[PDB]
């Protein structure tokens, strides 16, 4: 059996606005790949808009999960916003938990993110690029008051590796990515260059010591990095006109994956040129990352996709083919488009470009 | 405000529109939808087949006078004295048990039909709700019954229609393992493999019930690709599954037509010659002017004959009315017909399908081989190219046969009937196929060659210039609608291009071959057009051709004989009037005259609303509305369809007329 | 019980020559139900090969490659043309000219290039106790001089970037391996073995040419292989110059889709066969990077494909240990289908390097 249940919606907005409803459930009924198990997760991604004077969104996400009965939390504030078109400054603090252990950091991190080329020629031939190389440069300023004995030992031991071991800089790399982690960033197209670490020191903050870390790094991709290959893409802040939100979950025992999904975010849609909007490409490192795991069982699969259009507007060149059209909502099950879900679960990255107008 | 005018006929424009005979269009209908109302339409069904099985007593066990014979009952009356639940019995006692048997299949009928009318609006609506117990059913993954649902289909209900095959052939296996039970519970008949009585049938049953299971396991575990089917399974499975379930059907009239004349088929069919049937609407007794009632004995104005008082219904012997041919004619041409117009709509949806996927590129996209076979626009050109010049060298020979036939019949030109094609019979190796095989048999199949190649001329048209065609291809002009009727008088005109129109022609053309099929099965001569005709030599082919039987009239004098009682009954008359009637109206649609329809009938509003004001008072703003050309010729077809074929039903069910007497040579 | 099945067809068939000729007759038409995993589709492709001898004094041999393409209706080519031979048994000298056109986009070059092959080792223990050594680590030694004629306002651009990128970061010459590797292309580097040097810019110096400024880069780069890469390990056997008395022609190329993807091959080749010692000869063992490149693609829909394989051995010659088993022999030719050979076609579509090897002798 190992049957894939799974239920997709879609409902859009129309004109110039790109906002539109995801809603998604998904019953697996196979063995997630966990060592940990059961492992229950809960995400809330909440984004309203500071001041739309030059670019703040206070983008906030709760990590609330549950790994082989340890109760793991990390919830993240952060006002993001774009200095200019290559550049993104980021401002706020957060907290992790796990278990009885808790420590709040604070930090102030900029990320440039620069394309190897800019060649009109291929911008103006190709209409929907979908790789694009390039890197993106991490610089980090995190702070941890040192309150707790275990918070105080891990920084006194990274002091000390860090002034005696040199290798520090690569080495890092491997604790960094824990398990499998490694291995999808080499799957996806990733790889990270060396930290440089610019600053440890600790001084008296409002109650106690405060480790501030000054570290740098930065990350390259080869076409595949969604963070990478579409910058400005994975950030709308310019078509954020009102609060946007995501609730997302799953319950993964020992025998299945309950998978849900909620949202309400600007960029699903995207101008494709000739006023023919389309459903943003899909990106390709969930899909290529997943993939590792979405290959360990033979599975059937029953996904029903619902897209519903604005008032007026008709969808052009779905492929795979919807199947049924009622009035403005699209369906797509079956056929063509359950080999593609049981494609881009298993690991492909084949285009289900959804072209639509008014 | 000549604008508020314009949004009146800017309302029937053949752009996209909601054309309500597409409500249940399967563009907005899902699987589920349409399990719901197949399963509503079986039930409707099962609801007129009561009614039949109802039309059927004759007694009323109860105690009363019973129905008048019809068509709609003698149809399918030889398989009810097959199945035991009617007789060809002479007395009333075996009557009453008849009349009885048939009302409680009735009446089972409609608690079974019921039953499904109420699942299949549980479908429609998405409800599969138990109301005992109160869960609900899952569409997309249900066990199908229980254990059985189980040990077969482990959970897993079919999520694709390739993969719903083998559960379907499953769920037919069961069908046909009921009806072998209920064969052999219910209506006796043990499964005996005598393949001459309807014993045969049980053991077939069961034997197919066997077939049926285990292909359907098959299919469950190794589902077979069509591939594309899969995705728009609404047009396109649904398209195939009528083209072929048209096949099937041709298939089985040619079973029903040669099964009903065999002896094993006797006491069901041939038995109905021993019989006298009262048809309702056939002559009545006749009164004269002064009837004054006061029934026991007719005082004043005696009627036709003493008996059957009144205005009963005269009997008509089941020998001169032969009755058993023309209940055998009447299903199989049903058949035929059916079969033929679901080939046609299979091909004109599923053109409809691969008009829609060549307007997105899905064209292209298609890998499966029945569409990577004619993405070549060379190979449409060469087997549309090579299908008109089979139908022309089969259609020229077989006419022109035809006419030297009734030329050597009327010996004009000085001709004589020797002279004709009587010594061209079907070869000794395809004599098989024919009793008394002649010249008409061979006009017969030659005839059927070049009806089914003219239609299929139309049908490949359909499947190949759904969006584009090699003309159109030069042009600078493409398809896009499947029911435009045309782009304009550009290029000297451009009537009837779309797969809709194709479909029309289709169907017009198939009229011809069709209908031959009419003459055939009531043996009217179609090797010429002037047969039994006391002109020259028309009555010499017996003679001549050394004929066995001795078939009606030819083609133009079929319109003759047994039109004698067509005429000599008011029924068939008046379906006759109703007919032609329905027919040449055709012509105000098919003729190229919608726009002169349309200024006329502006004509008429502006003088409605004139005449309701010279002469009544207040406004008359209602304006006539005009059938456009998509609608004038979807009109145009049915009208011209029905009517051919409202009367094609009179040549059949007004007697066969096909003595086996060959008369003699006029000398 | 049952899963998707997603079927796919293949047909593959092998003509080989006669008396001590390794040439052969190799097309293999297919098509498979699924989607293909290119974000753009669809994505169609037509690829010709052509090699002529031009000289048998010094083994230089006239190749030409056209790759003409669309993707997501942007109409892409890729024409080549070089000079290659083997002026020694490690080292290869190439030079040649070839050109790229993307949609209104296109620019030629002429590059002079020289491979350097050198295994980690030649110990004889390994040579005179594997009789047919598949893996073989070693090294490549790319040395390319190319010389583009800068006359496109966007080759000008491309100039001028790289140029000054390559001055004012000093991390570009292995940052250049993203670019190099788009997409997938990075990823299928480490699951074939393929390890990509730092590329030794010499120096990028532009000068007018025949017709304006010519960009011309002097640039050297070395991939290693764990003896899981065809290019090093295999790197004489991919080059039968010395048994190329005709011009040989690879004609392919594949219709990818939205949901499907068909495929035709055409070939004739020297190396289609090998020695195995005594007169007994082999089809060529599989190229193990296409096998491993494909398994990371064709991996991603269950699928139960029949295959049918055609070997038409010259007259006199017989099959001895075919595994898997051929399926029947029309007493001059064998065929392959069903049973255990579909079994290794589906190893091999989605990765597998199972060995099916084929020898025969007269
Ligand atoms: C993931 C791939 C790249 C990456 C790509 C990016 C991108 C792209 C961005 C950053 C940005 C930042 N990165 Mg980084 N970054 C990575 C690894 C890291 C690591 C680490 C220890 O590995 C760290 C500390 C950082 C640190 C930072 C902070 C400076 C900043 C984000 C703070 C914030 O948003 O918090 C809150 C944390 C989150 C919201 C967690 C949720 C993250 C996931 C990926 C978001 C999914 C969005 C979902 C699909 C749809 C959202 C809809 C809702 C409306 C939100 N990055 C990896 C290597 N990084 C942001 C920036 O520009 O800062 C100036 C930015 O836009
Ligand atoms: C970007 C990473 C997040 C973070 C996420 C987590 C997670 C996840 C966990 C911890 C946990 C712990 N945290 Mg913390 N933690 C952060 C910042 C800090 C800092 C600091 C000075 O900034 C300190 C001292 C600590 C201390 C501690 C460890 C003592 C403790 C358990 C060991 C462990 O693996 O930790 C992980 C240590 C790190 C990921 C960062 C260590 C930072 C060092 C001391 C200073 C920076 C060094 C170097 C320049 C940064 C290299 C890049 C990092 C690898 C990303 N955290 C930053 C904000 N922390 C555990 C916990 O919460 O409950 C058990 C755990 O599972
Ligand atoms: C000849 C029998 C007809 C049929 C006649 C009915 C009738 C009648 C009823 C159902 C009802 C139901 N049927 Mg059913 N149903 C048919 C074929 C199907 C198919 C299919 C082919 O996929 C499906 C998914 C269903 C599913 C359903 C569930 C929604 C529901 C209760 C199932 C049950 O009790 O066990 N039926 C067969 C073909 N089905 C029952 C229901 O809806 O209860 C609310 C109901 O009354
Ligand atoms: C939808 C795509 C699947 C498919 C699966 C099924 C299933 C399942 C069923 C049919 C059914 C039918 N199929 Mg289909 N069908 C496909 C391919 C074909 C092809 C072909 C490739 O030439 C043909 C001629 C047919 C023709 C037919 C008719 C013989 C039959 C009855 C149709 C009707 O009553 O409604 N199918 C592909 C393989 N088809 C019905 C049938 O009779 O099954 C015995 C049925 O239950
Ligand atoms: C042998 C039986 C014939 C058949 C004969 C009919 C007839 C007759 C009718 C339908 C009707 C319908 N059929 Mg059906 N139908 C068949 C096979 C199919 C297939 C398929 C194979 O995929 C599909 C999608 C449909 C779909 C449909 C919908 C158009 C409609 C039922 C819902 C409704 O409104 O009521 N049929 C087979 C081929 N179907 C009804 C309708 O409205 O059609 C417009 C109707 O009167
Ligand atoms: C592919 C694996 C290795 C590789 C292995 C080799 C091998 C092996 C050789 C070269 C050779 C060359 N390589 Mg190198 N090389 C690679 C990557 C590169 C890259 C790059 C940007 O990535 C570049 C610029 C080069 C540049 C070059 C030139 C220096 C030189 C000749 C090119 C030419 O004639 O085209 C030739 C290319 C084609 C004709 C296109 C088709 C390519 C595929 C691989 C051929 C398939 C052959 C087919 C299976 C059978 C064909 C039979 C018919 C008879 C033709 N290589 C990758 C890393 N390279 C050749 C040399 O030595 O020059 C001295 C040579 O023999
Ligand atoms: C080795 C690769 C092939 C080649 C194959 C392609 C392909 C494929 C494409 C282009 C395309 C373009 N080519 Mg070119 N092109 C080559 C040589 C050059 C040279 C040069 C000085 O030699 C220049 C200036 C260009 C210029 C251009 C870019 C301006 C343009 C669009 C951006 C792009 O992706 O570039 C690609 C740039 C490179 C792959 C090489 C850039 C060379 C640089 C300037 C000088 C060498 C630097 C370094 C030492 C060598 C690095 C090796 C490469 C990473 C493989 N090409 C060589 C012969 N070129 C695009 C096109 O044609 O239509 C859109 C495209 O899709
Ligand atoms: C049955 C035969 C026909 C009519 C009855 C008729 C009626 C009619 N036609 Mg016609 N017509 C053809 C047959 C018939 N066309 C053919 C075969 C062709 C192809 C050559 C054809 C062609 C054109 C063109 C080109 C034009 C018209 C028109 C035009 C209108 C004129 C308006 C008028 O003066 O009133 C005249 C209208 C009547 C006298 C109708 C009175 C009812 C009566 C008792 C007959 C009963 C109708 C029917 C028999 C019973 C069915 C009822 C149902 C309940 C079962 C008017 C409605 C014109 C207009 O629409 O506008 C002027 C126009 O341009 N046609
Ligand atoms: C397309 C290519 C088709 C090629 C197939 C050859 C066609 C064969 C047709 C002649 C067969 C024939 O006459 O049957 C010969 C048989 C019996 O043949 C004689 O027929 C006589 C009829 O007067 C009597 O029945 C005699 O008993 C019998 O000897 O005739 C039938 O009963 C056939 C049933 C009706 C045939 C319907 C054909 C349906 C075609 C629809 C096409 C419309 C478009
Ligand atoms: C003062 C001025 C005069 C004012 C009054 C004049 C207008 C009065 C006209 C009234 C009667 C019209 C005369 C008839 C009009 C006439 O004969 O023309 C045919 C008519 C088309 O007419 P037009 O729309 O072009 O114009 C008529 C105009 O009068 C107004 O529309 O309608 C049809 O096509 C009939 C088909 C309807 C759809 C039925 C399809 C078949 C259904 C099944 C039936 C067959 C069963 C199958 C068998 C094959
Ligand atoms: S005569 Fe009528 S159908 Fe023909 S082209 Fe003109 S408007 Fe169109
Ligand atoms: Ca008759």
């Amino acid at each position: 059996v190992t049957t894939a249940h799974s239920d997709y919606e879609i409902v859009l907005e129309g004109g110039s606005s790109s906002w539109g409803k995801v809603k998604a459930r998904a019953k697996v009924n196979a063995p997630p790949a966990s060592p940990l198990l059961p492992a229950d997760c809960d995400v809330k991604l909440n984004v309203k808009p500071l001041d739309p004077a030059k670019g703040f969104v206070r983008i906030s996400a709760v990590f609330e999960s549950i790994v082989d009965s340890t109760k793991n939390k990390l919830t993240i504030e952060a006002d993001i916003a774009n200095e200019t078109k290559e550049r993104r400054i980021s401002v706020g603090e957060g907290m992790v938990s796990v278990g009885d252990f808790s420590h709040t950091f604070s930090f102030e991190g900029s990320v440039v993110n620069l394309f190897y080329y800019r060649s009109d020629a291929v911008r103006r031939n190709v209409p929907n690029p979908i790789y694009m190389q390039g890197r993106q440069f991490h610089d980090i300023l995190m702070k941890v008051p040192l309150d707790n004995n275990d918070l105080i030992d891990t920084w006194e031991g990274t002091v000390k590796a860090i002034g005696s071991t040199g290798a520090f800089n690569d080495w890092i790399r491997d604790f960094w990515f824990i398990g499998p982690a490694f291995t999808a960033l080499n799957e996806g197209g990733q790889r990270i260059s060396r930290i440089e670490v610019n600053g440890l020191n600790t001084e008296s903050g409002p109650k106690g010591p405060v480790g501030v870390s000054r570290w740098r790094f930065s990350h390259g991709g080869s076409g595949m990095v969604d963070s990478i290959s579409r910058w400005a893409e994975l950030f709308p802040s310019d078509k954020l006109n009102r609060p946007a939100q995501v609730e997302a979950g799953f319950r993964s025992d020992s025998q299945g994956i309950e998978v849900k999904v909620d949202g309400e975010f600007p960029g699903v849609s995207v101008d494709a040129g000739g006023g023919l909007r389309r459903i943003l490409n899909h990106p390709l490192i969930p899909l290529v990352h997943h993939g590792m795991v979405g290959k360990f069982n033979n599975f059937n699969v029953d996904a029903q996709l619902k897209v519903v259009l604005p008032k007026g507007y008709k969808i052009r060149y779905a492929a795979p083919q919807y199947r049924s059209q009622n009035l403005e909502e699209y369906r797509w099950s079956g056929g063509a488009y359950a080999r593609w879900v049981e494609h881009v679960c298993k690991g492909g990255v084949g285009q289900f470009e959804i072209l639509y107008a008014q | 405000d000549a604008a508020k005018m314009r949004r009146f006929l800017f309302q029937r424009t053949e752009t996209r529109s909601t054309k309500w005979y597409q409500i249940f269009d399967t563009e907005k209908l899902d699987d589920e939808q349409v399990v719901g109302g197949h399963l509503a339409l079986l039930g409707v069904l099962g609801f007129i087949m009561g009614i039949y099985y109802i039309s059927g007593i004759q007694v009323f066990p109860w105690g009363a006078p019973g129905f008048h014979d019809n068509w709609f009952y003698l149809t399918i009356k030889p398989r009810m004295v097959s199945l035991g639940i009617d007789t060809y019995s002479t007395k009333t006692a075996d009557l009453e048990a008849a009349g009885a048997r048939l009302l409680g299949w009735a009446a089972f009928h409609f608690l079974v039909g019921s039953v499904l009318i109420f699942g299949g609006w549980r479908h429609w609506t998405h409800n599969l709700t138990n109301p005992f117990t109160g869960r609900c059913g899952n569409f997309r993954d249900f066990r199908f019954l229980g254990k059985f649902g189980d040990v077969v289909f482990n959970g897993t209900s079919a999520k694709s229609y390739k993969e719903a095959l083998g559960p379907h052939a499953v769920y037919m296996s069961l069908l046909f393992l009921g009806w072998g039970i209920v064969m052999w519970a219910i209506l006796g008949f043990a499964p005996i493999p005598d393949f001459q009585t309807i014993n045969s049938e049980t053991f077939m049953s069961f034997v197919f019930a066997v077939i049926f299971f285990a292909l359907g396991i098959y299919w469950w575990n190794n589902p077979p690709n069509a591939a594309i089917h899969l995705n728009d399974d609404m047009k396109a499975a649904f398209s195939v599954h009528l083209t072929a379930i048209g096949y099937i059907n041709i298939a089985l009239g040619c079973i029903a037509f040669v099964a009903f004349q065999q002896p094993s088929f006797a006491p069901y069919y041939k038995e109905l010659d021993k019989l006298v049937f009262y048809l309702y609407g056939e002559p009545f007794n006749r009164v004269s002017f002064n009837f004054v009632e006061q029934g026991g004995k007719v005082i004043s104005g005696a009627k036709e004959f003493a008996d059957f008082p009144a205005y009963a219904i005269l009997p008509k012997s089941g020998e001169a009315f032969g009755m058993a041919r023309v209940v055998t004619n009447l299903i199989v041409f049903n058949h035929i017909i059916c079969g033929v117009l679901y080939v046609f709509a299979g091909v004109y949806h599923g053109g409809q399908y691969l008009l829609k996927i060549q307007l997105n590129g899905m064209y292209n996209q298609i890998k499966s081989i029945w569409i990577t076979k004619g993405r070549d626009q060379e190979v449409q050109v060469k087997i549309l190219g090579t299908v008109m010049a089979l139908c022309f060298a089969t259609m020229l020979s077989v006419y022109a046969v035809i006419v030297w036939n009734t030329i050597c019949e009327l010996n004009i030109f000085g001709t004589n009937i020797t002279m004709s094609f009587y010594w061209l019979k079907p070869l000794p190796i395809f004599q098989w196929m024919f009793a008394d095989p002649s010249i008409n048999d061979w006009v017969m199949a030659h005839v059927i060659t070049a009806g089914s190649l003219f239609s299929l001329i139309a049908l490949v048209r359909i499947a190949f210039f759904a969006h584009t065609s090699p003309l159109w291809d030069d042009l600078g002009l493409k398809k896009n609608s499947y029911s435009f009727p045309c782009l304009g008088p550009v290029y000297g005109g451009t009537c009837g291009v779309s797969i809709q129109d194709q479909l029309w022609f289709a169907m017009l053309w198939g009229i011809k071959g069709l209908s031959a099929v009419c003459w055939y099965i009531d043996g009217a001569w179609i090797a010429s057009m002037m047969y039994g005709v006391p002109a020259a030599d028309a009555k010499a082919w017996d003679s001549i051709a050394h004929l066995h039987h001795h078939y009606t009239s030819g083609i133009f004098y079929y319109f003759w004989t047994e039109t004698v009682t067509i005429f000599s009954s008011s029924h068939l008359s008046t379906i006759l009037m109703i007919g032609h009637l329905v027919w040449f109206i055709s012509f105000a649609v098919w003729f190229e005259d919608r726009g002169s329809r349309l200024e006329g009938a502006d004509i008429q509003t502006r003088t409605i609303r004139w005449l309701g004001k010279k002469f009544l008072n207040r406004d008359v703003n209602f304006r006539f509305p005009v059938l456009t050309i998509s609608d004038s010729k979807l009109a145009g077809t049915f009208l011209y369809f029905g009517g051919t074929f409202m009367l094609v039903f009179l040549f059949l069910a007004n007697g066969f007329y096909q003595t086996n007497s060959p008369l003699p040579p006029p000398v």
